[PDB]
């Protein structure tokens, strides 16, 4: 009863339903890193301006 | 003028001299801390985009 395939069909990707549970860390990472704070807040002028030595803004 | 004038000028003079000697040790104090730890938003320096990497399934299954 083998039909034989047609030119494209063997090169499709399939789908098949497996019992086996996905993977949950293949790649055995470790935990990434604690990210540094973000910016929160709205600017205010400088305080006193540059502050450079004697310039007063 | 009459001598409140200066006293007072000189109060305000003082004042922001002063606060300006505070921020600039601060700012030198927290300078340091940075450039030591790189956990604040200065001297970050950059490392690779990770939105670079390409998850797609490779010819050979173990990568
Ligand atoms: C058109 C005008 C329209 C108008 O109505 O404007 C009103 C406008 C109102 O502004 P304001 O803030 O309400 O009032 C001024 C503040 O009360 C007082 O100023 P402030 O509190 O706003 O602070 C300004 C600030 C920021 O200011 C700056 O960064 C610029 C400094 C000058 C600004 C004012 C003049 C600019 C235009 C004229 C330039 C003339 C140059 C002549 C060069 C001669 C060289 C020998 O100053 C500082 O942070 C430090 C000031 C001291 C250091 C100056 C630079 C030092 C390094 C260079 C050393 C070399 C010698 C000194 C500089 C060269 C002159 C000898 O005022 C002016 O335009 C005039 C301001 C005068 C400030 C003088 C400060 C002292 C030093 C300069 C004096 C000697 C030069 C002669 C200047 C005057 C004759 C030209």
């Amino acid at each position: 009863g083998w039909v034989r395939p047609d030119l494209g069909e063997l090169s499709k990707v399939t789908k098949v339903k497996t019992d086996r549970p996905l993977p949950e860390n293949p790649y055995h990472s470790r935990a990434r890193p604690e990210p540094n704070p973000e910016a929160e807040g709205d600017l205010k002028p400088a305080k006193h301006g540059s502050r450079l030595f004697f310039w007063t803004m | 003028d009459g001598p409140e004038k200066n006293y007072e000028k000189t109060m305000a003079i003082l004042q922001i001299e002063a606060e300006k000697a505070e921020l600039r040790l601060k700012e030198l104090e927290v300078r340091r801390l940075m450039r030591a730890r790189g956990d604040g938003p200065w001297y970050q320096y950059p490392t690779i985009d990770k939105a670079l990497i390409d998850h797609s399934p490779k010819t050979t299954p173990d990568n």
